[PDB]
RNA sequence: AUCGGACCCUAUCGCGAGCCGUUUUAGAGCUAGAAAUAGCAAGUUAAAAUAAGGCUAGUCCGUUAUCAACUUGAAAAAGUGGCACCGAGUCGGUGCU
DNA sequence: TCGCGATAGGGTCCGAT
DNA sequence: GACACGTGCCTGGAGACTAGGGAGTAATCCCCTTGGCGGTTAAAACGCGGGGGACAGCGCGTACGTGCGTTTAAGCGGTGCTAGAGCTGTCTACGACCAATTGAGCGGCCTCGGCACCGGATTCTCAGGCCTGGC
DNA sequence: CCAGGCCTGAGAATCCGGTGCCGAGGCCGCTCAATTGGTCGTAGACAGCTCTAGCACCGCTTAAACGCACGTACGCGCTGTCCCCCGCGTTTTAACCGCCAAGGGGATTACTCCCTAGTCTCCAGGCACGTGTCAGA
């Protein structure tokens, strides 16, 4: 498969649909879907990285949101990244 | 307490406004601009969680305010300055 | 290119590396470990911190009194086997009970009742005998047979506490007798034992007052006689009896009482201090053993009519509580121990008895007396006593040399004045006369004496011979025979001109002087001194061997040594200049390749005071480091200047070209600011591991709590008491041990303390040691010696001194602006006022500084909290005191252990470090002694 | 469409000791789909610009360098990169 | 009415807010800050609903409308 | 590509007594560009949401009233009214 | 005749907003009368910010149109500033 | 004040750049440079520039008089700056 | 160069605080001013050079930065966009 | 700065000696109170230990001193982590390497 | 806490490398 | 010297044809929403006291405004080239389109197990209290 | 002194033992969405060429910059004053929640049809440039 061929889990080939039939452009080289699919792994890995991590700190092995809320904020990155982003049911970063 | 109220409300991702009233709110300001609309609960606490998001955007700069004024807790000033600040207000 | 200048103090030894230019290099060294930095460049001057070396005495005291407690069992074991021949008639279960005694009933083989095994008789014994005085008393004047047993007891109690030795002989006390005036206040007609009426008498008077002072309470305040007699923490009474209630403070706490209520007899006795007594006491130690002895006879002769065995070991039992080991013999091993000399002319076991056949009594004193020092110029030749005729002669000629037939030969002494005399041989009236003396000094055993003159008591008189045992010399001159003579006989006739001895020592024409051409750790202990100054030269020697291991083996240019209130110092010298110049020239001459250099603290504190580096020792231990960079540099800036200062009115004012009002007036002195100015200083604590007793010498009553150390191997810590240790080095213990109720193998490396009592255990076997504690998977190469006084280091700069396995230590050290000293100073003493005034917000700001330097190292909220706030409140007061608070307040987070400490009067308790989890993250820090080499590598693996 | 069994998968790649709620599934799905939409936005727009008619590769990569502010973002790039290279491998 | 958000809500926000002491006046001023933007927001809501011409309100399009305004939040099936 | 001419036409129609300058023109360029891409990016999004491909006027509108304040958008809301009425009588 | 604008009384032209559009690739398939919305929503938009410019221009006594004349303008209405809050135009001057 | 109402009214009046152009020519020059080099400048785009940060400069400032004006204190102070770049989000 | 934003004259940012109507201007806020300004400049140039690359030019064109500008949030009017 | 002596004044070290003190157990507590409750009665002494104990088994020794870490090693002892320059809030920076 | 012995070591003198 | 008008030519905008598929439209089913109801219940609300929270005036220290005197490269401009934007024109790598295949992937399903809740220790710990061999 | 143990009070934080319920987590069955082979003409890659406008370059002038003296008036610290919400006790309320009825409307589906994309072709509205003239610094 067109993921396989690319050997990386994201769904390369729902990625290109995505791009075809949003119409964001009316023509796509066959390697972009491919790179949008790599960079929004990365970025993913980043974020689960980061919720995994509070998360046993927090001593619960389950991911609830709150994880995502005070990994993103806490990250300078991600919270300039995802600034203008609420994370449902997140909470408030533990800030006085 | 209020120091013990801000750690138990800060750790705690419970949203804070009970659901019932602020959905009547819903319909009513609903009402003001068309009748015979229906809410989604769905829809409904998809409004309140962004609703209690942007009033904590909103205190933050409320605390924001007050050590720059070198003051004490808050005044509704602080909170019309915050919003002339982010030009959000008018 | 560089000197090293060094200030040794009995704590702290701090070394400094200056180039010629007055400038301290820094220099780069390499970070081993797996931690991110690799290399750092610190400046080459610090100081060496160390424990003081704890000194020998209280070693020895316990060592005098094991082996005291060790005999006196051995008297116990002899007088036992003494009476096993007929205590076997009177059955032997009896011994086996005494020694059981200790032993709980549940624990216990036999019966609980010692003496008897029964309820009856016991109780019939104490009834009619309450104190084994009254038993000893009834024993001495009745002649009736008696049980052996009771005189068992009784000869027992008077071995084990036989009193003393003070008066040689024996006396017949009946209040010569001017002794015992105070104490028997007995009639010693009555029996030939007056000690036991008067103790029977002592118990007596505190019975009779014990009933009248309870009626009297019962009486006057009823309330008050229960509160007091009831409870033993309050040290009345009952504290006295059985608390642990000094009668001192038991008499100051019944004063008010007896005062209160009205009486007056209970009062004058008060006073009397005699009143109600324990019958041992703190002062009866003044009793003699004499009377021991006496009462001891009497009553054999009482009683050796019925036993037959006693009569036939009655001078047998005299000598084992009458002998005692001479006090020139020392120890009784038998050739074993480190400590002992004696010879034994027989290789059987020695007893009270035998030693007289055994013990070569002369022998061993000779080896015990032999053992002081011998002749300086040749230590071969041993040295010869204080009296010594031909000593005399030496020192009579010595006193002559600017220069006696009629005068010092027939003179004790002879004035113009001269301090030399011969009233020696005066009273006496060469070689024979020169072994009497030796004789005399060496051995001091009377009967002793007789034997070693008995080879020449042919000559004379006995009555001569009398004489001699009458006077002893004591003492030790510096030389020997042969060193002397020959020199002797160019003193008493030299010509013209009389040269002195010493001259003749180094003349080189006779042959004489022809004739006095002829370890580290061992030559230092062998030295003279406290051990304390001789750890703190032994470190000063490495730290030098260090530094020169930085350098490479380029040796320096100067070093430079100060000690504090000299002999010790210019040992300190001549061993460096032994160690380090290691170089000889064709002369056969050692060269100073590096110079040698002592100085004066007066003048460097002169030089502080002129040029404001007023030292102070409530700040930091930097202050102290920083000293041996003004140590080097005043004392090199001294050799430049004159070379006849560095051979060695105006050495009164050599002062004078220092001030403006070789050297260098602004680049100098802005060195030495920059220097006072630069924080980093390379204090080092020494690390080691722990060396004392096992536990506070105190012991306590059984608890349910495994705290508990036994007292011994068999006795239950919580049902016979017995503890609380010391801990060594303790372990890092890496391994997995259970946890929870399911005790799942949980992967722990934490700190285990080790104390002195396992570190035996541990080193014969750590595994068994280890896995006995309860550890699995035990990583042999894991396993980590942590001494005591390692350091750590937090991620702010802040430090964990390792002092306990749960306990730890400060180990930062703020540094401070010299302007902040400076103005200190000034505050503690016309322009002072002004820069007072001036500087109000500098000592605001000095304040702030402390302030966040403990809040971002100590982290201690609740005293500073209340600081602060007193420095708000005090703030008004005036600025020379608040400076004295401020001065007791440095010590908030000085090196080591947090102390309490007043603000102005509010008392700040010290905040203790009761948890090691922060010490398991932070960087574990292995540091070469000088501490310039570090090696730091996290517990995580 | 949701990215449910993908994301678990990564997890799983990234922390196999932990679990994940139902809502932080869908909250990670909306910004699987947030991202997604602002970059791809941002690379029609820079086609348009520079009259490009065709979304290639290298200026999907610019977008990525404007808008993700990451350090590793380029890193990301370089796993992109890799991606590039693994599907010029395919 | 408004009065839906009592006082004590208003209180509890404020309190996640970090807010020390809150006036009495914050609340009806905090009331009147959120009623406008419920109104705009609702407003557009309203607004993409009747473009739909089906009546009920879906999670979808407030989400859409609130990234419109430029406040984004997650989660809620968008 | 320019609007230009037509802002001249308006102006004249609106204000003959009066004149526009070079940077005028520029600026007035600009801001009809902005506001026309704001309008069409607006017009997909919610054709898009919609499911349905093809742009009617309403979804003009509807994005109009989207963007500009209340009073304003009735006056643009009349004035689309009159221009959809001409067209479909021309 | 011919320009569509003129046929419904339009001063923009509606092929030309059309072709932008339809560059736009905001969908494969555009209405007719969505051209012609625009460009009324465009007329309108520009005749009001126009007339606001040349009443300013009037107080501030120049009869062509200036480029800070337009900031001027829309900073004086708080209708308009809501919409264009954000935008800076080129040599438009403090707020006055 | 008598002098800085008028200067207040010359630069309200005006349209004229506060920062003479070559300060702000090099600068940008520069700045550009750091990312890479061999990069080339439209001047008109160093005026776009130019305008645009000191027309974000007096949003900024305007920011800060107003929390000047909260704060009872006519003298403004960089902590009000920085305050409205965080309530702004401004990083 | 060095210091140029330091070369942005004190009396040029006193002009511009005195637009902004500040009562009082302080070095402090100069210098805050100062550092603040060449943050936004730095986020402003790497958006527009990064689109300069993209336009596999080696010039900067001005339409680049009506685009940066878009990015950052700011539009800019004067040259289309 | 040293030398011997003399006089005084101290410290150290070694040895022989006591006496407390402590902690258990033995000093039948009694009545009433079954039990907490109270009174009363006595209350002084004794054994064994006084660093766990070790072996070298002695009427000995076991708290001095020494003591980052590795290797060489038993021990001893050696080596094992640069050189220059500019600065200094616990050390920052450059070059050969 | 008692004894006994020995070594240093400070501080002042009478003589000298 | 910049703008409005005049000026001449072309390609984008228009008018018309065609065909098609997006969308509107109506028809049907069922689902979520509304409502209302009932039976609780913890949160809301009213009030009270006090304590910190508010607030202003003055005085001082000081820093910024203002004036004056001095310095300096920005603006102008005067001067010339060439770097790369930019336009065109040819080649072609590829993405779309087409058709063909393929099961993989999703929603719907139930069961269980994976934390969650809690009432009761439980650990350890800490910050100060104690106490610690001698005549 | 001091500084370790410990203990001690207490008490700060942990930990969890037992219980319990609902979302994980996996199967059931199904098909639309992903994947793949083969073609076409097309976006753009790229070279040539150019020719502008950005770079280079600097110095005369001077107004703005730079610096410094003074004072004046502004920040705020302190103090003195004045009182208004916070915490809590108590009572009231509709919050909570479980249930179903129910049908309007949303979803889904087939019918129909026009309006829009593409195509042809028609032709002038507007592209840019010059000119004359008048508002402007």
């Amino acid at each position: 498969t067109r993921s396989s061929r690319a050997g990386l889990q994201f769904p390369v080939g729902r990625v290109h649909r995505l791009l075809r039939k949003g119409n964001y452009s009316e023509r796509v080289g066959a390697g972009a879907p491919v790179y949008l699919a790599a960079v929004l792994e990365y970025l993913t890995a980043e974020i689960l990285e980061l919720a995994g991590n509070a998360a046993r700190d927090n001593k619960k092995t389950r991911i609830i949101p709150r994880h995502l809320q005070l990994a993103i904020r806490n990250d300078e990155e991600l919270n300039k990244l995802l600034g203008r982003v609420t994370i449902a049911q997140g909470g408030v970063l533990p800030n006085i | 307490v209020a120091l013990r109220e801000i750690r138990r409300y800060q750790k705690s991702t419970e949203l804070l406004i009970r659901k019932l009233p602020f959905q009547r709110l819903v319909r009513e300001i609903a009402q003001d601009f068309k009748t015979d609309l229906r809410f989604q609960s769905s829809a409904v606490m998809a409004l309140q969680e962004a609703c209690e998001a942007y009033l904590v955007g909103l205190f933050e700069d409320t605390n924001l305010c007050a050590i720059h004024a070198k003051r004490v807790t808050i005044m509704p000033k602080d909170i019309q300055l915050a919003r002339r600040i982010r030009g959000e207000r008018a | 290119k560089y000197s090293i200048g060094l200030d040794i103090g009995t704590n702290s030894v701090g070394w400094a590396v200056i180039t010629d230019e007055y400038k301290v290099p820094s220099k780069k060294f390499k970070v081993l470990g797996n931690t991110d930095r690799h290399s750092i460049k610190k400046n080459l001057i610090g100081a060496l911190l160390f424990d003081s070396g704890e000194t020998a005495e209280a070693t020895r005291l316990k060592r005098t009194a094991r082996r005291r407690y060790t005999r006196r069992k051995n008297r116990i074991c002899y007088l036992q086997e003494i009476f096993s021949n007929e205590m076997a008639k009177v059955d032997d279960s009896f011994f086996h009970r005494l020694e059981e005694s200790f032993l709980v009933e549940e624990d216990k083989k036999h019966e609980r009742h010692p003496i008897f095994g029964n309820i009856v008789d016991e109780v019939a014994y104490h009834e009619k005998y309450p104190t084994i005085y009254h038993l000893r008393k009834k024993l001495v004047d009745s002649t009736d047979k008696a049980d052996l047993r009771l005189i068992y007891l009784a000869l027992a109690h008077m071995i084990k506490f036989r009193g003393h030795f003070l008066i040689e002989g024996d006396l017949n006390p009946d209040n010569d007798a001017i002794l015992l005036s105070d104490i028997l206040r007995v009639n010693t007609e009555i029996t030939k034992a007056p000690l036991s009426a008067s103790m029977i008498k002592r118990y007596d008077e505190h019975h009779q007052d014990l009933t009248l002072l309870k009626a009297l309470v019962r009486q006057q305040l009823p309330e008050k006689y229960k509160e007091i007699f009831f409870d033993q923490s309050k040290n009345g009474y009952a504290g006295y009896i059985d608390g642990g209630a000094s009668q001192e403070e038991f008499y100051k706490f019944i004063k008010p009482i007896l005062e209160k209520m009205d009486t007056e007899e209970l009062l004058v006795k008060l006073n009397r201090e005699d009143l109600l007594r324990k019958q041992r006491t703190f002062d009866n130690g003044s009793i003699p053993h004499q009377i021991h002895l006496g009462e001891l006879h009497a009553i054999l002769r009482r009683q050796e009519d019925f036993y037959p065995f006693l009569k036939d070991n009655r001078e047998k039992i005299e000598k084992i509580l009458t002998f005692r080991i001479p006090y020139y013999v020392g120890p009784l091993a038998r050739g074993n121990s480190r400590f002992a000399w004696m010879t034994r002319k027989s290789e059987e076991t020695i007893t009270p008895w035998n030693f007289e056949e055994v013990v070569d009594k002369g022998a061993s004193a000779q080896s015990f007396i032999e053992r002081t020092n011998f002749d300086k110029n040749l230590p071969n030749e041993k040295v010869l006593p204080k009296h010594s005729l031909l000593y005399e002669y030496f020192t009579v000629y010595n006193e002559l040399t600017k220069v006696v037939d009629l005068l010092f030969k027939t003179n004790r002494k002879v004035t113009v004045r001269f301090n030399a005399s011969l009233g020696t041989y005066h009273d006496l009236l060469e070689d024979i006369l020169e072994d009497i003396v030796l004789t005399l000094t060496l051995f001091e055993d009377r009967e002793m004496i007789e034997e070693r003159l008995k080879t020449y008591a042919h000559l004379f008189d006995d009555k001569v011979m009398k004489q001699l045992k009458r006077r002893r010399y004591t003492g030790w001159g510096r030389l020997s025979r042969k060193l002397i003579n020959t020199i002797l006989d160019f003193l008493k006739s030299d010509g013209f001109a009389n040269r002195n001895f010493m001259q003749l020592i180094h003349d080189d024409s006779l042959t004489f002087k022809e004739d006095i051409q002829k370890s580290l750790h061992e030559h230092i202990a062998n030295l003279a001194g406290s051990p304390a100054i001789k750890k703190g030269i032994l470190q000063t020697v490495k730290v030098v061997d260090e530094l020169v291991k930085v350098m490479g083996r380029h040796k320096p240019e100067n070093i430079v040594i100060e000690m504090a209130r000299r002999q010790i110092t210019k040992h300190v010298a001549q061993i460096l200049d032994s160690r380090m110049n290691t170089k000889y020239d064709e002369n056969d001459k050692l060269i100073r390749e590096v110079k040698v250099i002592t100085l004066k603290s007066k003048l460097v504190s002169d030089f502080r005071k002129d040029f404001q580096f007023y030292k102070v020792r409530e700040i930091n231990n930097y202050h102290h480091a920083h000293d041996a960079y003004l140590n080097a540099v005043v004392g090199t800036a001294l050799i430049k200047k004159y070379p006849k200062l560095e051979s060695e009115f105006f050495y009164s004012n050599i002062m004078n070209f220092f001030k403006t009002e070789v050297w260098d007036k602004g680049r100098d002195f802005a060195t030495v600011r920059k220097v006072l100015s630069m924080p980093q200083v390379n204090i080092v604590k020494k690390t080691e591991v722990q060396t004392g007793g096992f536990s506070k010498e105190s012991i306590l009553p059984k608890r349910n709590s495994d705290k508990l150390i036994a007292r011994k191997k068999d006795w239950d810590p919580k049902k016979y008491g017995g503890d609380s240790p010391t801990v060594a080095y303790s372990v890092l213990v890496v391994a997995k041990v259970e946890k929870g109720k399911s005790k799942k193998l949980k992967s722990v490396k934490e700190l285990l303390g080790i104390t002195i009592m396992e570190r035996s255990s541990f080193e014969k076997n750590p595994i068994d040691f280890l896995e006995a504690k309860g550890y699995k998977e035990v990583k042999k190469d894991l396993i980590i010696k942590l001494p005591k006084y390692s350091l750590f280091e937090l991620e702010n700069g802040r430090k964990r001194m390792l002092a306990s396995a749960g306990e730890l230590q400060k180990g930062n050290e703020l540094a401070l602006p010299s302007k902040y000293v400076n103005f200190l100073y000034l505050a503690s003493h016309e322009q002072k006022q002004l820069f007072v005034e001036q500087h109000k917000h500098y000592l605001d700001e000095i304040i702030e500084q402390i302030s966040e330097f403990s809040k971002r190292v100590i982290l201690a909220d609740a005293n500073l909290d209340k600081v602060l706030s007193a420095y708000n409140k005090h703030r008004d007061k005036p600025i020379r005191e608040q400076a004295e608070n401020i001065i007791h307040l440095f010590t908030l987070t000085n090196l080591g252990a947090p102390a309490a400490f007043k603000y102005f009067d509010t008392t700040i308790d010290r905040k203790r470090y009761t948890s090691t989890k922060e010490v398991l993250d932070a960087t574990l820090i292995h540091q070469s002694i000088t501490g310039l080499y570090e090696t730091r590598i996290d517990l995580s693996q | 469409e949701s990215y449910s069994i993908y994301v678990y998968k990564v997890l799983k790649q990234v922390h196999p000791d932990t679990g994940i709620s139902s809502k932080a599934m869908g909250i990670m799905n909306s910004f699987v789909n947030d991202i997604f939409e602002r970059i791809a936005g941002e690379a029609s727009r820079l086609a348009h610009y520079n009259k490009r008619s065709t979304i290639t590769s290298r200026e999907i990569q610019t977008a990525v360098r404007l808008l993700l502010p990451g350090e590793l973002a380029k890193h990301a790039v370089s796993e992109g990169t890799k991606a590039v290279t693994k599907y010029t491998s395919a | 009415n408004i009065q839906g958000i009592t006082k004590p809500a208003i209180r509890r926000l404020a309190r996640r807010g970090g807010v020390k002491r809150i006036s009495g006046l914050i609340y009806e001023e905090t009331r009147g800050v959120l009623k406008v933007f419920l109104e705009n927001v609702i407003r557009d809501a309203v607004t993409y609903t009747e473009h739909a011409k089906r009546k009920t309100v879906t999670a979808m399009d407030v989400v859409y409308a609130l990234k419109r305004q430029g406040r984004t939040l997650y989660g809620f099936g968008g």
